[PDB]
């Protein structure tokens, strides 16, 4: 194969240039466990036992005993399959454009095949991540002209049946106020018996600044961060409690944990970047290639997600 | 005026945001594209990058050119340039066509999604009779002058 | 069967595209690995 | 279409309320941790307490006799179970399974103890209770003796599940 | 809960009946060993006849628009392709993925030769045809040029099939 096609034999010596996710850093290695499809819908069964009555006691002769019941739920996870296309020169090409620094025409914005695939894989992946954190595709910084997507394909943002809290325009730079709606949120968490779980901390980098002063007269030896990692702590059993910051994030925090019992991510095996051997070819030096990517695969338990939004109106 | 801007510039590029940077005028082509769509090329008169282009004919010496035009001359919708050869990539009016036209600097606050366009004597969109052009977004200013608009164009109507 | 290998030789685009979804899971392995918070 | 959908979906609902354990996709998994009340809902099937020398029998059904007093009805075919009380009652339907349509009852000369509708909530602990002739339970001319040992508990709009111990007929 | 089941049934044969392809399973398998007149269908999707350089555009869709007209409307979401006809005719659904919801179509500027849904059962063959404000082809303001090949052919109450080739604008 390598020896025919050169295309597939380029990525292969590229593929490693790659960049890995950012996401890998928002769920534990046990949350995320890959499945084997490209398009369609997958179902999971989860089994509960319960108990029907009081249990009974063992004396003499008896042989009416109390039973324990059971009961499943299925959940239908929809996938998705994406394209995308880009020209490139023609392998035959390239000796003819290539120059003492580069190698590619500079007037044409055209380039050699292995370049121009790191960097459309690149693209690709800063919106897989977009996707995995947001649960929307856009490519507009406002946000809208939205492609409108498959039911059961929810982010992390978006997913529905979780806690939601909004904090007052009026009250967008109270820090009070913001941590006051963050624990009516935590109050309101339903972890069940699972509770003893490290959680995860998103915050975009506005609210990371004002997270970073000290903490409210005013005091010292103390931050608004260390307050809200104590006051987690208080309903994760003293769990461990980690923050990280994504500029995908406008003015918005997210609370979630990291128990795979709760939440679980089973993406594709081909969700990343992937080459499709189909290659326009015509008789000029401009070649044209596809990558293909696959969304959907997140799967969370009801109320266990907190979600604080800070309208900045 | 120019397919890449004619002066250099002094700082790099930042790479980091994936959002809102395809609104440059040395974005050729258009934003989704048919394997299967007819691409001409003819000497160009001008510089109809980004317009429509009409067929000029000369005293005969030398072969037809095209410039930017419309109106009842209109023959196709110009996506690229190569500006050493001087050729202009040409898409025939009979073939679909979705991406980023100049538009008239007059009214582009009116122009909306969904607004019916039609070309004018300058190869430049504007809002409305014989042309099936659709207006897909809102006006983009590039330069105090120059203004790009998403369209799709598919054909003469009736 | 990983592009990992340079010992591995792909013979058509399948196998090419079973390795590079190896060679991705392998590499999201060694990150978590490598991670500390 | 749209329309036609969310009639489809209305049906639907009405349907699966009447259902044993209706078959549903959710897009969430729901969290019930605490192993308290986990018990009383319409599909928990069988009895509170049950004994290996229980007489169980299946039979044919008309309707949907699924936790209610079933009596025997004969029309050709072999006579069926329907849902009634009265003087009619020739047991009581614990089981059920819709791809056979078969109704696994246990008579009434077994006596039984377990979840059965009500016909409203007005029932109470220590109270006497009567297969209507939609074969619920409803407070006190009892040809049986039934005792709710629990209150009326609600899960759908309808749906009335009672604990209730029958042992036999009066006279 | 037998006028339930009665109500469910209607309600899907109601919803199936605008659909490419509903799923029916059958109790016997049907004879269509004769190989003529088996390509008036419903589910035939494609055209008569297909080149191999023609144009497809698949864009999300509200409605059913199979087998008609088409025309671009614009919302925050993407735009989406509506059946539709009159001047704002933009393209004719051929195929349509319902677990995706998205539909292809040909544009107007590409020439078309097959099956597309009429009006009414009042098409004869050589007559001049426009598409309603439905995305139905009606017999004649012909902005476009459509030619009916065979006349109407009847499959439901309301599915109406006629071949048409569609092959360009008028003047």
């Amino acid at each position: 194969l390598f020896d025919e096609n050169y295309y597939a034999k380029a990525v292969a010596n590229i593929i490693g240039e790659v960049k890995d996710p950012i996401m890998y850093k928002w769920f534990s290695p046990d949350q995320i466990e890959d499945v084997d499809l490209q398009m369609g819908y997958q179902k999971t069964v989860k089994w509960d036992a319960f108990l029907n009555a009081n249990p009974t006691t063992i004396a003499n002769e008896v042989n009416t005993i109390s039973t324990i019941g059971f009961s499943s739920e299925v959940v239908r996870l929809n996938y998705l399959k994406l394209q995308y296309k880009f020209r490139h020169l023609k392998q035959t090409s390239e000796k003819f454009y290539t120059s003492d620094s580069y190698i590619g025409d500079i007037n044409n914005n055209l380039l050699p095949f292995a370049q121009a695939y790191k960097l459309a894989s690149s693209e690709i992946i800063k919106l897989i991540n977009h996707f995995v954190l947001t649960g929307t595709v856009s490519i507009q910084k406002d946000g809208k002209n939205q492609k409108r997507l498959l039911p059961n394909m929810y982010g992390l943002l978006n997913m529905p049946e979780q806690i939601k809290e909004e904090v007052a325009s009026g009250d967008k730079d109270k820090m009070d106020k913001i941590f006051e709606k963050i624990e009516a949120g935590l109050s309101k968490l339903e972890l069940g018996d699972e509770f003893s779980t490290p959680m995860m901390v998103i915050v975009d980098p506005a609210t990371s600044l004002k997270l970073v002063k000290p903490y409210a007269a005013a005091s010292s030896c103390e931050k608004w961060e260390d307050v809200l990692i104590q006051t987690i702590k208080a309903i994760n059993n003293r769990e461990d409690v980690y923050i990280e910051t994504s500029n995908l994030l406008k003015h918005k925090i997210l609370i979630y944990p990291l128990n795979s019992e709760l939440i679980k991510f089973k993406p594709s095996k081909y969700m990343l970047p992937t080459p499709n051997e189909q290659v326009d070819k015509d008789s000029t030096d401009v070649a044209h290639s596809y990558i293909d990517f696959v969304l959907g695969g997140l799967l969370a338990t009801r109320k266990t997600i907190l979600q604080v939004n800070i309208k900045q109106s | 005026l120019m397919k890449n801007p004619q002066q250099d510039s002094g700082l790099l590029s930042n790479s980091i945001d994936f959002r809102d940077q395809n609104l440059i005028f040395s974005n050729s082509g258009g934003v989704c594209t048919s394997s299967k769509d007819k691409i001409e090329n003819y000497p160009a008169k001008g510089y109809p990058y980004k317009r429509g282009v009409k067929l000029s004919f000369g005293d005969g010496t030398t072969e037809l050119e095209v410039e930017a035009g419309g109106g009842d001359d209109l023959y196709g919708v110009c996506s690229d340039i190569d500006e050493f050869s001087g050729m202009a990539t040409v898409i025939p009016i009979t073939n679909n066509f979705t991406g980023y036209l100049t538009l008239k600097k007059d009214g582009q606050n009116g122009v909306n999604p969904g607004d019916k366009l039609n070309f004018n004597q300058h190869g430049e969109l504007e809002k409305v009779k014989s042309v099936n052009a659709i207006a897909l977004s809102k006006a983009h200013k590039l330069t105090e002058d120059l203004f790009i608009v998403l369209a799709s164009v598919f054909g003469n109507r009736a | 069967a990983s592009l990992l290998d340079s010992n591995f030789v792909p013979i058509n685009f399948t196998e090419f595209v079973q390795a590079i979804s190896n060679t991705y899971k392998q590499r999201r392995i060694q990150f978590y690995e490598n991670l500390k918070r | 279409t749209t329309q036609l959908v969310k009639e489809y979906q209305e049906k639907r609902s009405k349907l699966e309320k009447f259902m044993k354990n209706p078959q549903h996709d959710a897009s969430l998994l729901s969290n019930s941790n605490e192993f308290r009340d986990k018990n009383v809902e319409f599909f928990a099937s069988g009895g509170t307490r049950t004994s290996k020398f229980d007489k169980l029998e299946n039979h044919p059904f008309l309707g949907y006799p699924y936790k209610r007093g079933v009596k025997r009805v004969i029309q050709h075919y072999e006579p069926h179970v329907e849902a009634g009380g009265g003087e009619d009652l020739y047991g009581i339907c614990i089981d059920i399974d819709e791809f056979s349509k078969t109704a696994t009852i246990v008579p009434i000369t077994n006596n039984f103890e377990g979840y059965l509708v009500a016909k409203d909530s007005t029932v109470k602990v220590k109270d006497k209770l009567i297969f209507n002739k939609d074969g619920a339970l409803e407070k006190v001319k009892a040809t049986i003796n039934a005792t709710a040992l629990t209150d009326a508990k609600q899960i759908s709009n309808e749906v009335y599940l009672v604990k209730v111990a029958v042992f036999g007929n009066k006279a």
